[PDB]
């Protein structure tokens, strides 16, 4: 759904991303900025404070899987649905994750990206990344029923 | 903010709902689940099949709550505090879903009150559901 | 677009509809239920009260053209984009209407269908309809840039 | 509701924006127009190209508005009253658009405050922006 220039803009920037580091930050930020999302991770332990959250081992671990999976989709930006079909279904059928959350995440992510990249995460790159996240959220919600 | 008129319209229409409310709650529910299927993510512990004791008992608790908000449209916060606590701290239902239920609630209303559902009552119930939604979501963070 | 079973319901009810009647009611309640939507109709004259609005003849004319267009739409549940293309564009480039207005309407419409049809507006027909208002809204936003 | 921590966070970070606000205003808009092109529906009269003083100028206005809010954090409604009127009765900008610009603001804060943009301040800012949003659309109906 992205133009030639936006695809170039997304790929390039993802090159510089330590998926693990970003992954834990985003997942951690979700949990701090929208505390209700903590509803799916009662096992994860202490989520009592920004701090506890941010340094919790399971957040970071989980955050890594997520973005690892996110990374796999970047690769297939033209089959965004096909790719997340199995995940769409699992989040629905077993996790019972309101697709809304995927949207909170994409935004929190964009935030993380920007924080980390400063002046490099320009209006145009953000634009390209707003499309990607949205595309990802929709792909993951696609099998909800 | 619910002006006096709004308050008037709500109590008026709510009144007519009378002792149907609970079964009103139960249809609004069923309407959300079938129309907005994502909302079922919050109800995996429920038999969500038509006429469920669960849904009916639930639609019933919902209505009771609204009857309470209406009974106390001037102090929704304290009237609903107990429930804003539980919604923020236990159920943690994303706030987008409040709107979906407000919607199916309007639909339920519209279809059960052919006389009372004028443009101005419609307007008023809308503002009011929007308000309930807010009380309940006020303590989310 | 929907299951055959679903189109059938959809086309079935609309069979029993007065496009002009519903037109005007839908447009009107939109203007009353969401006053901000009025921004586009300041040449429609008097909109100072719910009565003014519901009574306004232009709103009434407007209501029927939007809704007849909607109606042509129902015949093309398998190509809403094909159908709404140019109309999406104009809304975009000439009218400058925020696509959210399309969702507000869609919502108002179902409300209107429910009041008008009572109990024949079962949850399932509702759903079917929700897909169609979602669909058409999606299709008019579609050429926005 | 803005807790004492939230106000501190807000004032702290807003403090740092210092005289950058206007610049951050314009950038924020620009982020919005490119990220959420539907938002352009409201500025057909504006030259929306990069560098447009028009954007700059509207950018300035917004930031100063946001500055006033922070200054009057405990008295937003009256602080913003003149602007809740203008949006409600004249601009009549759909409420959903206020969340897009909110995110864009956050985004811009992020990219210019790597030290200050902690998870805690991120939280406060979202909160505060949501509050500003609420106050600006408070009189829509
Ligand atoms: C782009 C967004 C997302 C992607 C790609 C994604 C992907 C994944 C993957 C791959 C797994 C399974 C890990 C494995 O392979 O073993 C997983 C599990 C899970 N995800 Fe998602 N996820 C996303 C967003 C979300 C969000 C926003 C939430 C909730 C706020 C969430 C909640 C969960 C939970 C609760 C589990 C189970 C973890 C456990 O066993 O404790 N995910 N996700
Ligand atoms: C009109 C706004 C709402 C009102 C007034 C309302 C009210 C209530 C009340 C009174 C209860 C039961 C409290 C108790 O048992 O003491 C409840 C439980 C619940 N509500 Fe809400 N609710 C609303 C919106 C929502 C929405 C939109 C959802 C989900 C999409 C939701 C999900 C739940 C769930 C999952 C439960 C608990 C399940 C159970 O008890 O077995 N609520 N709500
Ligand atoms: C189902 C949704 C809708 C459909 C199918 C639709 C269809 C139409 C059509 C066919 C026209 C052609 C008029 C012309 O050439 O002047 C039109 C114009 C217009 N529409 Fe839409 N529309 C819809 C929703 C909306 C909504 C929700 C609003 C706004 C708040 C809106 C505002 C306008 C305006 C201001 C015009 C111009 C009328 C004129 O020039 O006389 N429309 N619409
Ligand atoms: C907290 C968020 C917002 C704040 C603080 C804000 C504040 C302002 C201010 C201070 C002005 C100029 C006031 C005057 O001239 O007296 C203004 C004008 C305006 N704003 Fe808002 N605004 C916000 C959000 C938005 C959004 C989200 C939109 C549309 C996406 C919007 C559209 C406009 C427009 C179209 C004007 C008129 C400018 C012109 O054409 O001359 N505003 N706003």
């Amino acid at each position: 759904m992205l133009t030639p220039e936006e695809k170039s803009a997304v790929t390039a920037l993802w090159g510089k991303v330590n998926v693990d580091e970003v992954g834990g930050e985003a997942l951690g930020r979700l949990l701090v900025v929208y505390p209700w999302t903590q509803r799916f991770f009662e096992s994860f332990g202490d989520l009592s404070t920004p701090d506890a959250v941010m340094g919790n081992p399971k957040v970071k671990a989980h955050g890594k899987k997520v973005l690892g999976a996110f990374s796999d989709g970047l690769a297939h930006l033209d089959n965004l649905k096909g790719t997340f079909a199995t995940l769409s279904e699992l989040h629905c059928d077993k996790l019972h994750v309101d697709p809304e959350n995927f949207r909170l995440l994409g935004n929190v992510l964009v935030c993380v990206l920007a924080h980390h990249f400063g002046k490099e995460f320009t209006p145009p790159v953000q634009a390209a990344y707003q499309k990607v996240v949205a595309g990802v959220a929709n792909a993951l919600a696609h099998k909800y029923h | 903010v619910l002006s006096p008129a709004d308050k008037t319209n709500v109590k008026a229409a709510w009144g007519k709902v009378g002792a149907h409310a609970g079964e009103y709650g139960a249809e609004a529910l069923e309407r959300m689940f079938l129309s907005f299927p994502t909302t079922k993510t919050y109800f995996p512990h429920f038999d969500l099949s038509h006429g469920s004791a669960q849904v009916k008992g639930h639609g019933k608790k919902v209505a009771d709550a609204l009857t309470n908000a209406v009974a106390h449209v001037d102090d929704m916060p304290n009237a609903l505090s107990a429930l804003s606590d539980l919604h923020a701290h236990k159920l943690r239902v994303d706030p987008v879903n409040f709107k979906l239920l407000s919607h199916c609630l309007l639909v339920t209303l519209a279809a059960h009150l052919p006389a009372e559902f004028t443009p101005a009552v419609h307007a008023s119930l809308d503002k009011f559901l929007a308000s309930v939604s807010t009380v309940l979501t006020s303590k989310y963070r």
